[PDB]
RNA sequence: GAUCGGGUGUCCGCACUAAGUUCGGCAUCAAUAUGGUGACCUCCCGGGAGCGGGGGACCACCAGGUUGCCUAAGGAGGGGUGAACCGGCCCAGGUCGGAA
């Protein structure tokens, strides 16, 4: 154990250890991996009763059994010796308490280096099983509904319940809060403001639509082409789907239908929707690079790159797709996944994001930047495909397709999707 | 001439599994890497029904390409031992098989450091191979579970890799200083347990062609 | 800004590479501490037999605790046959010993 910090959940360092040698090295990266990213090996132990976190830094992962016994005795001596300072609601009990735990830890560390030489989980057991069987039947991935349920027996273990609460309604509630915060990815988006920033180098805005076969990449690409034209934007559809029959005439019917609603006469006199196509059988990274150089020269604010649908287990073809998105450097990689897929929503995005970073040759690789959740009008409340997607990926559901026309494109109501999923 | 061994291993692991912790996939990419380096360059060890020892001699080291063959033997036996460290948490006998792959990963890297001692290789790959040996000897004597023999070949690997940084440009020193910083966390743990007892080029000299000051001429 | 330098990537029965796509061949080490199994050899001791009590010797396989003058790699993996007499075991009937 080279490191040990104990702070509260309100972000207040109570006590820290870094050895007599220098001091206080890496207490912030310790907090980040251990509390920030969970809602030298850097692990943690949570006291959820009194809102404490016990972050430790060690090597030789095989000594994890004695490092866990040292966090358990330090956690038992800390919450007993300072039970008065940590049990009060006021943050002025911890600001005014004196946590001189250095001589108690040096004794628990030197003594654990000789061994090397309320709400329990039994109560919350039955309701975490009825909630896991409700998420799975409401189309949350089978294992996403298992980690979700265990994030809640952890969060409420030790904690006292309200004046009017049961075992059932507590794990049922903190599972809704751990589900809205994970369906709240660490990302945001914008509009014309974002193409003014793409004009800081005088270049268009290139979005890449990727995904598995039949989800709605081409049809929702046309709902977003109608949504960009509605905001006054000219969009050049790059037809890089050269692995199918009628993949260019599908996009040419979308360009004929969109250059009818938004013609040059009703736009100022200039072309606003135009298809860039090179036929079938051509390279999809060569038609895409020609359409970015063509939209720059012909003045198209947006390029919407349509790619062919593929599986998730194709080493010679997820190589060519991951190399396309790595090299083309698109502004927003939009994974298109249907709201009808079940447990495959996890395997699609994990292999789609693992490919984009493997066959990438950068330091920080270009990963999927969002999700388009299509066929939303087909599940009717079996909505757990939105949770399975923003769970594994910490990327937002940029659009939610709700039909086949251009007007069936919605923003995500992520609050009522967890309220429908956590109500059983 | 040159070989960036550290850049070779780091971008082959992040691309073939080790970003998500797949040592079984990284070793299989290492074995297919070596088979296809052997089938292309016609450097097969055995023929059908017989085996002959592969000896990478000094004459074939001009290619700047056969050092990657022995390195893919060092990275294959290293990747197998790290996978056997995850399977030894539930099968503690797997540790005996782990330590037999790490003694032959330093032996390939000690035979690959002796090959780089040739005069046909620059002053960059002799020393990337010298201290890739001293890094695998500090990880084997760290898995010996002796904390003292672990900081002896880690402070040796740190002092070698730092002697290589100071000798060249601070831009090429970045690779050798990235590897002293790469093995520096392991040195703080063994010191805690000893004392326990054509590119685009612009012709910017055409913008310098201008008139002399014509104030004295009026 | 007329011709146009100066230079590339589309066209090839092409040149060399070697993340994958696919089916085969060959091949796959050894020593220790502990216990176990199966056989076999050689002594005592009791009995009217089938048998019962005990002392050693040797062989193979086996479990799992340390290991190597061990590998190009050598798991203490998973299975199946174990029969027309040759693994062990539980062995109906039958059968041999017995008054039983
Ligand atoms: N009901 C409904 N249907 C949708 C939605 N999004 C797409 N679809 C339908 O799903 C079908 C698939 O269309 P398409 O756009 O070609 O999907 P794709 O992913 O491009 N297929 P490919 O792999 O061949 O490129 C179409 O019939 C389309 O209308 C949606 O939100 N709701
Ligand atoms: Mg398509």
């Amino acid at each position: 154990l080279d490191f040990f910090t104990i702070f509260s959940k309100g972000g207040l360092v109570l006590w820290c250890f870094q050895g007599v040698s220098d001091s206080c090295t890496g207490p912030v990266n310790a907090l980040i991996r251990s509390v920030l990213l969970q809602e030298l090996t850097l692990k943690y132990k949570l006291d959820n009763q009194f809102e404490l976190v016990f972050v430790v830094g060690f090597q030789k992962i095989l000594t994890l059994t004695y490092v866990d016994k040292l966090i358990d005795d330090v956690h038992r001596l800390f919450r007993d010796k300072y039970r008065t300072e940590i049990q009060q609601q006021s943050a002025l009990s911890l600001l005014n308490g004196t946590f001189d735990f250095q001589n108690d830890f040096l004794r628990l560390l030197r003594e654990a280096e000789e061994s090397s030489k309320s709400l329990s989980r039994e109560d919350m057991e039955s309701v975490l099983d009825k909630m896991r069987d409700h998420l799975i039947a409401k189309n949350v991935a089978a294992d996403i509904a298992v980690q979700l349920c265990e994030s809640v027996a952890n969060k409420l273990e030790g904690k006292v319940m309200g004046t009017f609460s049961t075992v059932t309604s507590t794990v049922k509630q903190a599972l809704q809060e751990s589900l809205v915060q994970i369906l709240q990815p660490q990302r945001r988006v914008d509009m014309l403001r974002d193409i003014m920033d793409a004009q800081r180098r005088q270049r268009p805005y290139v979005v890449t639509f990727c995904g598995v076969n039949g989800v709605g990449k081409s049809t929702n690409l046309a709902k977003i082409s109608f949504w960009l034209l509605e905001n006054g934007f000219s969009v050049l559809i790059a037809a890089c789907d050269t692995f199918r029959a009628g993949a260019v005439e599908q996009l040419r019917t979308h360009t004929r239908r969109l250059s009818a609603l938004h013609p040059p006469e009703k736009h100022g006199g200039r072309t606003m929707v135009q298809l860039f196509e090179k036929g079938y059988g051509k390279d999809a990274a060569g038609i895409a690079m020609e359409a970015i150089a063509f939209a720059r020269n012909q003045g198209f604010d947006v390029v919407l790159v349509d790619t062919a649908g593929r599986m998730q287990d194709n080493a010679p073809l997820m190589t060519a797709l991951a190399k396309l998105i790595t090299v083309n450097t698109p502004d927003l990689v939009l994974f298109v996944g249907e709201a009808l897929v079940g447990n495959e929503a996890v395997d699609q995005l994990v292999k789609f994001n693992r490919a984009l970073a493997d066959h990438s040759m950068a330091q920080t690789p270009r990963l999927i930047d969002g999700i388009v959740l299509t066929k939303f009008d087909t599940i009717d409340d079996k909505v757990g495909a939105a949770i399975s997607m923003t769970y594994i990926t910490s990327k937002p559901i940029v659009f939610v397709g709700t039909g086949q026309t251009y007007c069936d494109l919605r923003s995500l109501n992520a609050k009522a999707v967890v309220a429908a999923l956590m109500k059983a | 001439l040159s070989l960036e061994i550290l850049q070779i291993i780091k971008e082959s692991q992040q691309q073939h599994g080790l970003r998500h912790g797949d040592f079984q996939r990284y070793r299989g990419y290492c074995s297919r890497r070596q088979r296809r380096l052997r089938k292309t360059l016609n450097f097969k060890m055995g023929n059908r029904h017989k085996f002959t020892g592969k000896k990478v001699t000094e004459d074939l080291l001009t290619d700047n390409r056969y050092l990657l063959l022995v390195l893919m033997d060092a990275e294959r036996a290293w990747s197998y031992a790290m996978q056997l460290k995850q399977e030894a948490n539930t099968e503690p006998r797997k540790r005996f098989h782990l330590l037999s792959r790490l003694r032959k990963a330093v032996k390939h890297a000690e035979e690959l450091e002796r090959l780089c001692e040739s005069n046909r290789v620059d002053a960059k790959t002799k020393l990337e191979a010298q201290a890739y040996t001293a890094y695998l000897s500090g990880m084997l004597r760290f898995e010996h579970q002796e904390w003292k023999a672990a900081i002896e070949a880690f402070n040796k690997c740190k002092t070698i890799y730092e002697k290589l940084a100071s000798a060249f440009t601070e831009e090429q020193a970045v690779l050798y200083n990235q590897r002293v910083e790469e093995i520096s966390p392991n040195i703080r743990y063994c010191a805690y347990n000893i004392g326990d007892q054509k590119p685009l080029f612009f012709d910017l000299a055409l913008n310098h062609v201008a008139f002399p000051p014509l104030e004295d001429k009026l």
